[PDB]
C-alpha cells in the first residue's frame, strides 16, 4: 500500500495472505467470500502452481510473523477466470478453494469473518470513499513487500475518468472501475494484486473492487484500476464447487 | 456476520 497506515488485521478481518512455496514465498492478497472460498486475482496465477503449492493464511497482522489467531489452509483447487486476458487483464478474478475435513474451513474470530458481497444492482455515487488493504509495497520502486498489513482510502473515480486517454493509453474495458486519492497519496501497489477493495454499505463493509493494477502506484490524478466485482457475481456463483 | 470488524 502506498500512502496510507499500518493496520490491524482485525479492522479487515477479510483479508487473505496467498503463499507460494518456492521456502515460502508471498505472492498475492486474497478475500474471505465463505468459510471456504477466497477470492482473488486471475494473474496473480500466471506461473500455474499446482493447489498443494499454495498456502492461505487468515489472521496476520505481520506479513511474515504469525498472528496468535491465524488459520492457514492448503488449497483444495482455484479457478482462474476463462477470458482473463494476459495483456489487458480484463476478467481479472479468481476462486480459491480451501482444503479441510469437512464443508467448514475458516471460522469466525475477531480476526476472520467475511465481508459482504454487493448487490447485483449495487451503484454508489461519485467520489463515495472506500478503502483498502494489503502486505504489498509501499512504493513501486521498492524491492520489498510490507512487514506489516497496511490500509488506504480512496474514492471511486467517475466511469467518465476510468478511461483508457486518463490511463495513458492502457486499456479499460467495463469490467474495470477507477478509484484514487483526490488531492503522500494513497494507493494499491505491487503485492496487493488480489485484494480487497471495501465501500460501507448499511453498516456493513461491502466488496466493490478486487485490487488488480495501475501504472505506478500513487501518481497524482492516476487512478488504481480493479475488477468491477458486481459483474461477477452469477460467475462466482456458478464457479463455488466442492 | 460479513463485512462487520473490530471498530
Amino acid at each position: 500500500i502506498k500512502g496510507g497506515l499500518f493496520a490491524d488485521i482485525a479492522s479487515h478481518p477479510w483479508q487473505a495472505a496467498i503463499f507460494a512455496k518456492h521456502g515460502e514465498r508471498f505472492l498475492c492478497g486474497g478475500i474471505l467470500i465463505s468459510s471456504c472460498w477466497i477470492l482473488s486475482a486471475a494473474h496473480c496465477f500466471q506461473e500455474r502452481f499446482p493447489p498443494h503449492h499454495l498456502t492461505v493464511i487468515l489472521g496476520r497482522t505481520y506479513r511474515v510473523v504469525p498472528g496468535e489467531e491465524e488459520q492457514k489452509f492448503e488449497v483444495e483447487k482455484y479457478i482462474v477466470h476463462k477470458e482473463f486476458d494476459d495483456d489487458t487483464y480484463d476478467n481479472d478474478i479468481a476462486l480459491l478453494q480451501l482444503k479441510s475435513d469437512s464443508s467448514r474451513c475458516a471460522q469466525e474470530s475477531s480476526v476472520v469473518r467475511t465481508v459482504c458481497l454487493p448487490p447485483a444492482d449495487l451503484q454508489l455515487p461519485d467520489w463515495t470513499e472506500c478503502e483498502l488493504s494489503g502486505y504489498g509495497k509501499h512504493e513501486a520502486l521498492s524491492p520489498f513487500y510490507s512487514e506489516r498489513l497496511k490500509e488506504a482510502h480512496v474514492r471511486l473515480y467517475p466511469s467518465s475518468r476510468c478511461t483508457s486517454q486518463h490511463l495513458l493509453n492502457r486499456t479499460v474495458t467495463d469490467n474495470m472501475l477507477c478509484a484514487g486519492d483526490t488531492r503522500n497519496l494513497h494507493d494499491a501497489c505491487q503485492g496487493d494484486s488480489g485484494g480487497p477493495l471495501v465501500c460501507l454499505n448499511d453498516g456493513r463493509m461491502t466488496l466493490v473492487g478486487i485490487i488488480s493494477w495501475g501504472l505506478g502506484c500513487g501518481q497524482k490524478d492516476v487512478p488504481g484500476v480493479y475488477t468491477k466485482v458486481t459483474n461477477y457475481l452469477d460467475w462466482i456463483r456458478d464457479n463455488m464447487r466442492p | 456476520t460479513c463485512g462487520l470488524r473490530q471498530y
